[PDB]
C-alpha cells in the first residue's frame, strides 16, 4: 500500500509540474514556431521514413542474451541447495555455452556492424 | 456429504501465553531445551494424525508447559530476561548477535539458578525420537479400499493358431 | 554453412522430434516442437531467394500460431487438473483445441493452405525433410492421446484433408506441390485411422515415408521440379522410369504394391468400427489421388516427351548421385505386400 | 440447433410439412452462411457491398435449395402415403438439384445436381431408416 | 482467481484473434504473438502460485525462453523480408501461389 | 510417452514433476497434495477406463479441492442469504464478524 | 482492495485488445509494455515477485528491440494509431462495451461461474503457509538448477541453437 | 493396443517369453522372399548406377542379400512373438470371462426351417 502511495505521489507531482509548465507561461505559437527543427532549413523528407539499423544482429543476440540473464538470475537461491555439485556443474555449463555462443558470433563477425 | 465435526469454543478455551515474539525469541533456546518432550509429542501427533482436532489435549499441554516455563523465569530471573528481550526487541530482525552481553547475563542467571544450559549449535535442529502411548493411526488419509488390479493372465506362450490368420495368408 | 552450424542445426532438427517422442511432460513435448520449428527455419531459408524467404515466413507464422494454441491447451489442462498430461478427464474443449492446433502444425485441410506454398520455393531435400521428418512429432503427440480425441471432428478433418489433397494434386503441375497434396491426402488417412488404431497410423506413416523418400531422391537426381522436367527423364536417367512408375502406383494404392496395404488395412479397421460411408468416400478420393499419379506416370514413363539438344552433353557427362539407400527404399516400398501380416501388428 | 435438427425427426414424414420445410431451410441457410464466409475469406470481393451481396446470394441459393428439398420430400410423402420411402428423398434431392441449376442458370448443373443430391438424400434416408453411424465412437 | 483467469483467457483469445486477422504489418503480427505469449505466462504463473507448485515454477521461465527464441527468429525473418521488398508487407509476401 | 527411453534407461528427465503431489522444493506441500495422492493411489494399476469409472470419488474430491466450485457456491449462498436478511433487517452480525472481538495468538 | 486484481485483469484485457487491434508497432509495443507491467502487477498480487519482475524485464528488452526494428523497417510515413481510423476506434469502444456486457451477463445469468461480483476478492489467495521460511517463488526457479536439469539444458540449448540460427538466417 | 499389457518391458525387441516360441525355419517363404528382395535391390542398384546388372558388385549383392535375410529373420521372430502373445491374451481373457462367451448350441438341419427361394 505504501509503495503504491509513493508511486501515486510521484505521478501526481510530475503531472502537477508538467501541468503548471503548460498553463503558467504566456502562449504565442504560429507556424514557423512549431515547424520541426532541421538546423535552420526545411526538412527534405519526413522523419517517419525507414531508418536503417546496422546492429540488428546484435539486437537479436541481445534478446537471446537477456533470456540467458533471466536463466542465470535464480542463482542466489540456487546456491542454497543441498546438491551444490549439480548446481555448480549446471551453472558452469550454462555460462560456458553462453560464452561459446558469444565467441562464435565474434568469430563469424556478427558483432561487427553492417556497412 | 456428511457434516464436519469440529469442537466448540469451550473445548478450544485455554490460558494463552500473552507473550510477544521478541520475548519468545529471547526465551527460545531454553524453551526448546526444557519443554522439548511435550512439544515433540504434539508435533508427532500432528504429523501422524493430520487432523488438528485430534491433538487439542497435546496443544493444551504445550501451552501449560510454556506457561510453567515463563512462570519459572518470572519467579527467578526476571530482570536480566526483561532487559534481554528489550534489547532483542529493539532490533528489526531481533538478531541475537546485537545483544550478547544481555544474553550472557541471562544465561549466567539461568545457569547458576535452575541449572539450565543453553543448547549448542545444531542441537535443537535434529530429529529426535519420542515415546508416546497414543496409538499409530492406521489410515491417516481416511482412504477407501483400493480397487483390485486386472486379473493378469498366466500360462505358456504357445504359437499363434494357423499362423497370423490375416485373410488368405497361410502362415 | 560451415560444418559447425551444420552440425548444430541438423542435431537440433533431429533432437526436436526425439525430445517430443521421449517426453512424458506436455511442456517438454511442446519445447521439442519449438526445437523442430526453430531448427528447420534456417535450412528452409538457406537458398536466400524471395520464394524461400516467403516460404520460411509463412511456415514460421503458421507453426508459431499453432504452437501457441498448443500451449494454451497445455496451460488450460494444467489449470483444470494440476498435471502436465491430458490424463482422462481433461476438457473436451482443451482436447479439440489440441487436435486443431496439431492438425494445423501437420498441414491437413482445411489448415492445409500453407503446405503446397511452403513446399514450393524450398529445395527438394528440404521438402523431403519437411514432408517426412516434421510430421512424426505431431503424430506422436496425437497418438499419445488417442482415446481422448473426438471422432467426429477427427473424421471431418480427415475427409476434408483427403478431398482437398485429391483436388490439389489433380490441379498442380509443380512436383513439390504435387508431393505436398499427396502428403495432405496421406495425413488425412492417418488421422482417419488415428482414434481407432494408432498402430495403423504408424504403419501408414512408415509406408508414406518409405514411399516419399525415394520419390524425392529421384527428383533430386536432376532437380526436376516440373512435369516436363520429370518427363524428359528418359534421356537423362532411363533406368529409373520403372521404379518411378512402381513408386507412383504404390502411392496410388494399387495392388499388388505395398502402398495398397495402408489404405486396405485402414479401410478394414473402419469397417470393423462401422464407418462405411467415411471409408467409401475416402476410397473414392484416393482413386482421384491415383488419377493424378497416373497422369504423372503417363508424362514421365509410358510416353516419351521431346528432349533437348544439350541433353546429349548431359549424357556425355557421368553422374554418381543416386545413393545406396535409394534402391532399398524403392524395393521396400514396391514389393512388400506379401509381408503384410509382418508389416501389421 | 441440435435439438432443432432432432425435432426434424420427431415426427414421421408426410406430417408437419411446414415444420420440416422450415427446418430444412434453416439448415440450408446455415450451410450457405458457412460457404459464403469461406468464399469471401479465400476470394475476397472488391468491396464490402459486393462482398455482402455475394454472401446474400449464396445464403439465399442454399436456403432455396433446402426449402425446395424439404417441401418436395414432405409433399411426395403425403401424396404417396409412404413416409419410409427413399424415393421421396430422391425426388426431394432432385428438386434441390433443379433449384441449384435454376439459381446457377445451367441445365447441365441442374441435371448433375438432381442426380447427385437425389442419390445423397436417398442414402441419408436409408441410413436414418437402418441405423447407420456417420461418426461412430471407437468400439474395437 | 476464476474471474482473473477468465480475463486472461479472453486476453489470449483477443491476441490470437489479432494474429489470425492480419493487417499490413508483419511486425504487428509478431507483437500479437508476443501478447499471446504474455497471456500464457501470466496464466501459468498465477496457476503455479495458486496451487503452490514450486516444482512447476520453472515452466513459465522455460515458456519465456522458447518464446523469445521464436521472437528472435521472427525478427530475423522480418529482416530478410525487408531486405527483399523494402517493407514488411504480407501483401508483398504473396508470390508463392504459382 | 510415445517412446519409453526414460523408462528403459531408468532415468527421470521429466517424470518427477508431473503433478502437484510430486517432489517439491524444501518439502513445501502443494495444494491438494493429499487429494492428488489418493487419486493416483486409486488409479494406479487398473488402467484409464477403470480409473475413470471407479476412482470417480477420489477424482471428484481432488477436483473440488483444486477448483473449489462447490465451496464458492456454498459461500455465495451463505453471503446472499445474509445480505437478504440484512435487507429485511431480521438479522444482525455478531461482534466478532463485525470487527470488534477478543483476539487470540 | 478486493477488486484490485479484477481491475488489473481488465486493464490487461484492454491492452491485449489494443495490441490485437494493431496500431503502428510503436504503439503496439507501448501497449505490450503496459500489458507486461500489468501482468507483473497481477503476478505480484497473486504471489511471488520474481516471475512478475522477470517477465517485466524480459518484455522491456524485447519491446526495446521491437522499437528499434519498427523504426528500422516496419514503419510508414503516417503511423497508424487507434484514433487515426474510425473503424479501429469504433472496434476499440465496441470491444470495451462488449467486455462490460459480457461481465454483466456472467454476473447475472451464470451466477457463480467464472465471474462473481459478490464473490470477487474472496478467492484470490486460497491457502498460504502462515508460518514458514523458503516459500517465495524464486526458489522453484532456483530448483531448476537442481531438480530440473533437463529443463535447464533444453533452455540453454535453445538459446545456443538460437544464436546459430539467427546468424545463419541473417547471414545473407 | 497391446502396449499397456502387464509385464510389458519398454522398448524391448525380443523379450524372454519369445524364447518359448519356435524359431523361423530359416528356409521359409518369408525369408526366401526377403533374400530375393535383397538380390533385386542389388540388381536395381547396379542398373541405376549404370553398372552391369548381375556381374558387377558381387560383394555388394551378397551384403544386400545377407542383410535382408538377417533383418527379416529377427523381425519375423518378433512378429511371431507378437502374434503369439496376442492369441495368448485373447484366450486368457475368454477363459477369464466365460459368461460373455457362451457356447451356443448349433441345431442340426432337421429342426431349423430355411425358407426356400425357387429359381424359375
Ligand atoms: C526377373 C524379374 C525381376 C527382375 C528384378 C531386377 C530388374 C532389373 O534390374 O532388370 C534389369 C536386368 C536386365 O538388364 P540388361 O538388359 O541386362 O541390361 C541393362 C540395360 O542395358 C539397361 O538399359 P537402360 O537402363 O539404358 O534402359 C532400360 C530402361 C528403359 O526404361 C523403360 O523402358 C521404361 C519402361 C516403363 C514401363 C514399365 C514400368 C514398370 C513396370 C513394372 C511391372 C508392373 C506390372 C507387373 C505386375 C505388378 C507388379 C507390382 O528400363 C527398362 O527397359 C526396364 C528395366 C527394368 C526391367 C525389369 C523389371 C523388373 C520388375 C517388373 C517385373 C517383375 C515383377 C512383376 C511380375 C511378378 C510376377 C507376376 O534384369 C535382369 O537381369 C533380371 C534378373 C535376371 C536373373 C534372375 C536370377 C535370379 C536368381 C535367384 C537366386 C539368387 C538370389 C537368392 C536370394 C535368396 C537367398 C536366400
Ligand atoms: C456435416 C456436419 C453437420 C452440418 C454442419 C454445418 C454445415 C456444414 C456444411 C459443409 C459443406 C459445405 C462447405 C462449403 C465450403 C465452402 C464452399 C465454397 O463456396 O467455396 C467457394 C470458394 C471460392 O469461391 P469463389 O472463388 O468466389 O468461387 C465462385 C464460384 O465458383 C461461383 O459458383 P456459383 O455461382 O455456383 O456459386 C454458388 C454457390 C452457392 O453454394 C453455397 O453457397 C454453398 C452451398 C453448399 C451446399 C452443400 C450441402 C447441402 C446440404 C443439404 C442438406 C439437406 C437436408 C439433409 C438431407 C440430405 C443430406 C445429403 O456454390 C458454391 O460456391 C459451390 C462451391 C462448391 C461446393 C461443394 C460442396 C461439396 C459437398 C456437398 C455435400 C456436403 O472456395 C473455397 O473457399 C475453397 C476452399 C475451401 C476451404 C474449406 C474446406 C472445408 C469446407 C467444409 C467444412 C465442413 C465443416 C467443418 C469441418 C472441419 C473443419 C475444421
Ligand atoms: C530361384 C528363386 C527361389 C530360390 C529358393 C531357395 C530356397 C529354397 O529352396 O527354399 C525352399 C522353401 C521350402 O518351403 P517350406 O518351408 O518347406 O514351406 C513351403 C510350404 O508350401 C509353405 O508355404 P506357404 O504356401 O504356406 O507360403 C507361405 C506364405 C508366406 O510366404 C510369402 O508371403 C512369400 C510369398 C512369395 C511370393 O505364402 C503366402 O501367404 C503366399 C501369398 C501369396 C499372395 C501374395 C500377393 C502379392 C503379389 C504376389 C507376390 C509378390 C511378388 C512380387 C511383386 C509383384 C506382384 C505381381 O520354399 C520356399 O521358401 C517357397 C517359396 C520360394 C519362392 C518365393 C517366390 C519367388
Ligand atoms: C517548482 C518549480 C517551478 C516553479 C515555477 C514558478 C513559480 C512562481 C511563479 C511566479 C509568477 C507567476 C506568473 C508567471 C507569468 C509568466 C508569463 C507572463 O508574465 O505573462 C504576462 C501576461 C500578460 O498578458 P497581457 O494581458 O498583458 O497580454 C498578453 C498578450 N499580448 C502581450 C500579446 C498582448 O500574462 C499575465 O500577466 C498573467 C499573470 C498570471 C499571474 C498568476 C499568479
Ligand atoms: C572455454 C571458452 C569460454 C571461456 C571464457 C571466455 C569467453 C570469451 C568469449 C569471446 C572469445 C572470443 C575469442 C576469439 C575471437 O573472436 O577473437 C577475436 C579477436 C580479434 O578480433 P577483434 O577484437 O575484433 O580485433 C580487431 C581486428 N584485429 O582475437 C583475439 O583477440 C585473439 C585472442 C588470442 C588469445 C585467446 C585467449 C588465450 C588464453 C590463454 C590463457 C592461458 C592461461
Ligand atoms: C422441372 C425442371 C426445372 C428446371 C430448372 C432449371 O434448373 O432450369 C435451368 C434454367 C437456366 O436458365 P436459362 O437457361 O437462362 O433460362 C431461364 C429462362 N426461364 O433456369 C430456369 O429456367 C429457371 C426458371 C424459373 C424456375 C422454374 C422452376
Ligand atoms: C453429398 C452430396 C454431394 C453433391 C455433389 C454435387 C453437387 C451438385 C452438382 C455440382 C456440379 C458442379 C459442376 C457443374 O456445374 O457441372 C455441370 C456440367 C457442366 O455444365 P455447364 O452448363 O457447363 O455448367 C457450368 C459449370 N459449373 O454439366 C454436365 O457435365 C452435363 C451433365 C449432364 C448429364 C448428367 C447425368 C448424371 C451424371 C452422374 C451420374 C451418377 C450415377
Ligand atoms: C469476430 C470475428 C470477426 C471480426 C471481423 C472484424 C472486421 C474485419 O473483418 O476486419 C478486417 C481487418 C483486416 O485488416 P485491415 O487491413 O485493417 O482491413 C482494411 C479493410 N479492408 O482486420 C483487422 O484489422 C484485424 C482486427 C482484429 C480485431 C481484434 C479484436 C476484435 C474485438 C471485437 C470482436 C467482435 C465483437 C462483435 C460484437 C457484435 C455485437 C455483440
Ligand atoms: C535398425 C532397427 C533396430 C531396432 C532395435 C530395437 C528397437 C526397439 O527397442 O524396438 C522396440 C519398439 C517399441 O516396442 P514397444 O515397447 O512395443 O513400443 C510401442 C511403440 N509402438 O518396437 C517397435 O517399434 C515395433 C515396430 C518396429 C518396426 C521397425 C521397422 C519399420
Amino acid at each position: 500500500m505504501n509503495l503504491y502511495t509513493v508511486i501515486f505521489i510521484n505521478i501526481l507531482l510530475s503531472l502537477t509540474l508538467i501541468l503548471v509548465a503548460f498553463w503558467l507561461p504566456q502562449m504565442n505559437l504560429y507556424s514557423e514556431k512549431a515547424n520541426p527543427y532541421e538546423c535552420g532549413f526545411d526538412p527534405t523528407s519526413s522523419a517517419r521514413l525507414p531508418f536503417s539499423m546496422k546492429f540488428f544482429l546484435v539486437a537479436i543476440t541481445f534478446l537471446l542474451f537477456d533470456l540467458e540473464i533471466a536463466l542465470l538470475l535464480p542463482l542466489p537461491w540456487a546456491i542454497q541447495t543441498i546438491k551444490t555439485s549439480t548446481m555448480m556443474i549446471m551453472a558452469f555449463i550454462l555460462v560456458t555455452i553462453l560464452s561459446l555462443g558469444l565467441a562464435y558470433e565474434w568469430t563469424q563477425k556478427g558483432l561487427e556492424w553492417t556497412e | 456429504p456428511g457434516i464436519v465435526e469440529l469442537p466448540t469454543l469451550e473445548e478450544l478455551k485455554v490460558e494463552e501465553v500473552k507473550v510477544s515474539s521478541a520475548v519468545l525469541k529471547a526465551a527460545a533456546h531454553h524453551y526448546g531445551a526444557q519443554c522439548d518432550k511435550t512439544n515433540k509429542e504434539f508435533m508427532l501427533c500432528r504429523w501422524e494424525e493430520k487432523d488438528p482436532r485430534r491433538c487439542l489435549k497435546e496443544g493444551k499441554l504445550v501451552n501449560g508447559c510454556a506457561l510453567n516455563f515463563f512462570r519459572q523465569i518470572k519467579s527467578h530471573c526476571a530482570e536480566p530476561f526483561t532487559e534481554y528481550w528489550t534489547c532483542l526487541d529493539y532490533s528489526n530482525m531481533q538478531l541475537f548477535r546485537h545483544c550478547r552481553q544481555q544474553q550472557a547475563k541471562f544465561d549466567q542467571c539461568v545457569l547458576d539458578k535452575l541449572g539450565w544450559v543453553r543448547p549448542d549449535l545444531g542441537q535443537l535442529s535434529k530429529v529426535t525420537k519420542v515415546k508416546t502411548d497414543r496409538p499409530l493411526p492406521e489410515n491417516p488419509y481416511h482412504s477407501r479400499a483400493r480397487p483390485e488390479p486386472n486379473p493378469v493372465i498366466e500360462g505358456d506362450l504357445k504359437p499363434a493358431k494357423h499362423g497370423t490368420r490375416f485373410f488368405f495368408w497361410t502362415v | 554453412m560451415n560444418p559447425i552450424t551444420l552440425a548444430i542445426i541438423y542435431f537440433t532438427i533431429f533432437l526436436g522430434p526425439v525430445i517430443t517422442m521421449s517426453s512424458t511432460n506436455l511442456m517438454l513435448m511442446w519445447v521439442g516442437l519449438e526445437f523442430s520449428l526453430l531448427a528447420i527455419i534456417p535450412m528452409l531459408i538457406n537458398k536466400k531467394n524471395p520464394r524461400s524467404t516467403e516460404a520460411a515466413t509463412k511456415y514460421f507464422v503458421t507453426q508459431a500460431t499453432a504452437s501457441m494454441i498448443i500451449l494454451l491447451a497445455i496451460v488450460l489442462n494444467y489449470k483444470q487438473l494440476g498435471t502436465w498430461m491430458f490424463q482422462q478427464q481433461t476438457n473436451g474443449l482443451i482436447l479439440n483445441m489440441t487436435l486443431m492446433a496439431l492438425s494445423m502444425k501437420l498441414g491437413l485441410a482445411p489448415f492445409h493452405f500453407w503446405l503446397p506454398e511452403v513446399t514450393q520455393g524450398i529445395p527438394l531435400h528440404m521438402g523431403l525433410i519437411l514432408l517426412t521428418w516434421q510430421k512424426i512429432a505431431p503424430l506422436s503427440i496425437l497418438i499419445q492421446i488417442y482415446p481422448l480425441l473426438n471422432s467426429t471432428i477427427i473424421l471431418m478433418l480427415a475427409i476434408t484433408s483427403i478431398f482437398m489433397g485429391a483436388w490439389g494434386g489433380l490441379n498442380q503441375t509443380q512436383m513439390r506441390k504435387i508431393m505436398a497434396y499427396s502428403s495432405i491426402a496421406h495425413m488425412g488417412w492417418m488421422l482417419a485411422i488415428l482414434p481407432y488404431n494408432p498402430s495403423l497410423t504408424l504403419l501408414n506413416l512408415m509406408i508414406y515415408i518409405i514411399l516419399t523418400a525415394p520419390m524425392f531422391m529421384a527428383l533430386m537426381l536432376n532437380n526436376s521440379m516440373t512435369i516436363n522436367s520429370i518427363s524428359l527423364l528418359w534421356n537423362k536417367t532411363p533406368a529409373m522410369l520403372t521404379m518411378i512408375s512402381l513408386m507412383l502406383l504404390s502411392l496410388g494404392g494399387l495392388p499388388p504394391l505395398t502402398g495398397f496395404l495402408p489404405k486396405w488395412i485402414i479401410i478394414t479397421e473402419l469397417m470393423k468400427n462401422n464407418c462405411l460411408i467415411m471409408a467409401t468416400l475416402m476410397a473414392m478420393m484416393a482413386l482421384l489421388n491415383l488419377f493424378f499419379y497416373t497422369r504423372l506416370i503417363y508424362s514421365t514413363s509410358l510416353t516419351m516427351f521431346p528432349t533437348n539438344n544439350n541433353s546429349k552433353m548431359m549424357t556425355h557427362q557421368t553422374k554418381t548421385k543416386p545413393n545406396l539407400m535409394f534402391s532399398t527404399l524403392a524395393i521396400m516400398s514396391t514389393m512388400t505386400l506379401p509381408l503384410a501380416p509382418q508389416l501389421i501388428t | 440447433v441440435k435439438r432443432f435438427f432432432e425435432s426434424y425427426h420427431e415426427v414421421p414424414d408426410g406430417t408437419q410439412c411446414h415444420r420440416k420445410t422450415y427446418i430444412t431451410t434453416a439448415l440450408g441457410g446455415i450451410c450457405g452462411i458457412i460457404g459464403s464466409a469461406y468464399s469471401v475469406s479465400l476470394n475476397p470481393a472488391d468491396s464490402t457491398l459486393e462482398a455482402v451481396a455475394r454472401v446474400g446470394r449464396y445464403t439465399f441459393t442454399a436456403a432455396a435449395i433446402g426449402a425446395m428439398f424439404g417441401l418436395t420430400t414432405c409433399v411426395s410423402a403425403q401424396v404417396r402415403e409412404k413416409p419410409d420411402d427413399p424415393l421421396n428423398y430422391f425426388i426431394g434431392g432432385c428438386a434441390g438439384g433443379l433449384t441449384l441449376g435454376a439459381r446457377t442458370h445451367s441445365y447441365g448443373t441442374a441435371a448433375m445436381g438432381c442426380v447427385y443430391m437425389g442419390t445423397a438424400a436417398a442414402l441419408f434416408k436409408i441410413g436414418k431408416l437402418e441405423g447407420w453411424e456417420l461418426f461412430p465412437t471407437p468400439k474395437v | 482467481m476464476p474471474s482473473t483467469f477468465f480475463n486472461l483467457t479472453m486476453a489470449f483469445s483477443l491476441s490470437l484473434l489479432g494474429t489470425l486477422m492480419f493487417r499490413s504489418h508483419l511486425m504487428s503480427t509478431l507483437l500479437c504473438l508476443e501478447g499471446m505469449v504474455l497471456s500464457l505466462f501470466i496464466m501459468t504463473s498465477v496457476t503455479s502460485l495458486n496451487s503452490n507448485s514450486m516444482s512447476s515454477m520453472p515452466i513459465p521461465i522455460t515458456i519465456l525462453v522458447f518464446a523469445a527464441c521464436e521472437a528472435a527468429v521472427g525478427l530475423a525473418l522480418l529482416v530478410k523480408v525487408s531486405n527483399t521488398y523494402g517493407t514488411d508487407y504480407v501483401q508483398n509476401l504473396n508470390l508463392l501461389q504459382c | 510417452p510415445f517412446l519409453d527411453i526414460q523408462k528403459k534407461l531408468g532415468i527421470s528427465l521429466d517424470r518427477h514433476f508431473m503433478f502437484l503431489s510430486a517432489e517439491q522444493p524444501y518439502k513445501n506441500a502443494a495444494r491438494c497434495h493429499a487429494f492428488e495422492k489418493e487419486w493416483i493411489e486409486c488409479a494406479h494399476g487398473i488402467g484409464g477406463t477403470r480409473a475413470k469409472k471407479e476412482c470417480k470419488i477420489e477424482f471428484d474430491d481432488f477436483e473440488e479441492c483444486l477448483l473449489r466450485y462447490k465451496t464458492m457456491r456454498r459461500m455465495h449462498d451463505i453471503k446472499k442469504q445474509r445480505e437478504k436478511l440484512m435487507k429485511e433487517g431480521k438479522y444482525t452480525p455478531p461482534p466478532h464478524h463485525s470487527g470488534r472481538e477478543e483476539p487470540r495468538p | 482492495m478486493n477488486n484490485y486484481i479484477f481491475v488489473l485483469s481488465s486493464l490487461f484485457l484492454v491492452g491485449c485488445l489494443g495490441l490485437a487491434l494493431k496500431p503502428s508497432p510503436i504503439y503496439g509495443g507501448l501497449g505490450l509494455i503496459v500489458s507486461g507491467f500489468v501482468g507483473c502487477l497481477m503476478v505480484l498480487g497473486f504471489g511471488g515477485s520474481f516471475l512478475g519482475l522477470m517477465v517485466f524485464l524480459i518484455y522491456l528488452g524485447g519491446m526495446l528491440v521491437v522499437f528499434g526494428y519498427t523504426t528500422a523497417m516496419a514503419t510508414e510515413e503516417y503511423p497508424e494509431t487507434w484514433g487515426s481510423n474510425w473503424l479501429i476506434l469504433g472496434f476499440l469502444v465496441l470491444g470495451v462495451i462488449m467486455e462490460v456486457f459480457l461481465i454483466c451477463v456472467l454476473n447475472y445469468y451464470d451466477e457463480v461461474g467464472v465471474i462473481n461480483l459478490d464473490g470477487l476478492g474472496d478467492w484470490l489467495m486460497y491457502e498460504v503457509d502462515d508460518v514458514g521460511v523458503m516459500l517465495e517463488g524464486g526458489i522453484g526457479v532456483a530448483a531448476m538448477y537442481s531438480c530440473a536439469t533437463w529443463m535447464m539444458v533444453v533452455a540453454g540449448w535453445s538459446l545456443f541453437a538460437g544464436i546459430f540460427i539467427i546468424i545463419e538466417i541473417t547471414r545473407d | 493396443m497391446m502396449n499397456g499389457r502387464p509385464g510389458h518391458e519398454p522398448l524391448k525387441f525380443l523379450p524372454d517369453e519369445a524364447r518359448s516360441l519356435p524359431p523361423p525355419k530359416l528356409n521359409d517363404p518369408r525369408l526366401v522372399y526377403m533374400g530375393l528382395l535383397g538380390y533385386c535391390t542389388g540388381l536395381m542398384d547396379n542398373m541405376l548406377r549404370m553398372r552391369p546388372v548381375m556381374r558387377a558388385g558381387l560383394h555388394r549383392q551378397l551384403l544386400f542379400v545377407t542383410s535382408f535375410v538377417f533383418a527379416g529373420y529377427f523381425y519375423l521372430k518378433r512378429q511371431n512373438y507378437l502374434y503369439a502373445v496376442k492369441d495368448h491374451d485373447m484366450f486368457g481373457y475368454i477363459k477369464l470371462h466365460p459368461e460373455d462367451f457362451p457356447e451356443k448350441e448349433k441345431k442340426t438341419y432337421a429342426e431349423i426351417l430355411e425358407p426356400f427361394h425357387p429359381v424359375r
